[PDB]
């Protein structure tokens, strides 16, 4: 269920590389990629939610 | 390389970029580059597509 | 710290684990927040 | 902006030095004698190795 | 190779194609793909964006 997410606020963070070649604060960021199965499926973490209003 | 990106509710793009290093594993002692219809079957482990706690 | 057997346990459930990597932290750079450091690769890929 | 590479591990012997790579994209080692003949070397590396001198 | 185009006042589309070779230089002695957060800083030289005589 989504009712863990009722108290809970995205946020900003730094990213390297903003698409120009310099830095800059953006609204959706990176985390750690995992890479554990076999079969090549990724999984990926990132600042903002989806699915909720 | 790895790239994600969203559209602003004002009409304005944002991207943000991070170094990667991407190879899947080889399974069996053949290399293919699809799935074939007439084969053998292997094991292999995966992601389940579940909101379970 | 870059070979079979960096990290061991005695049973898939236990708690005790035995660790012998290298752990180095670094200076951060002007101007941004982060915590940035110097770490061995994993030991059990590089096997497969 | 150009990037550092991690350290490696070294382990000493008589009048030897052991070292053992772990490079992420190609990297360039050299080594020279100090003294009145240099002796330079120059190589390559684009995997996990380890080297004697 | 290397192609431009655009498309015209009536839904009409236009291209034209021509070869060439393209490998940009490296700087340092490592090659890299894209930006880091850490790292270090050396010369090189850029287009600047003015409009000026």
């Amino acid at each position: 269920n989504f009712n863990v997410y009722k108290a809970t606020r995205p946020y900003l963070a730094h990213c390297p590389d903003c698409g120009e070649g310099h830095s800059c604060h953006s609204p959706i960021a990176l985390e750690r990629i995992r890479n554990e199965a076999t079969d090549g499926t990724l999984k990926i973490q990132v600042s903002l939610q989806i699915g909720i209003k | 390389t790895l790239t994600v990106g969203f559209t602003d509710s004002r009409k304005i793009s944002h991207t943000c970029t991070h170094p990667f290093h991407h190879e899947p594993p080889v399974i069996g002692r053949e290399r293919f580059h699809s799935r074939p219809q007439h084969g053998k079957e292997l094991p292999c482990s995966t992601y389940v597509q579940s909101t379970a706690a | 710290p870059g070979q079979f057997g960096d990290i061991q346990s005695r049973t898939p459930e236990s708690k005790d684990v035995y660790a012998n990597t290298q752990l180095v932290l670094q200076r951060p750079a002007a101007g941004t927040v982060h915590v940035p450091y110097s770490q061995a690769p994993s030991g059990f890929k590089y096997w497969l | 902006r150009v990037p550092k590479a991690r350290n490696p591990t070294v382990t000493y012997g008589k009048n030897q030095v052991t070292m053992l790579l772990y490079p992420d994209h190609p990297t360039l080692l050299s080594y020279r004698n100090m003294g009145q003949e240099p002796n330079y070397h120059e190589e390559w590396v684009t995997h996990k190795k380890e080297v004697t001198l």
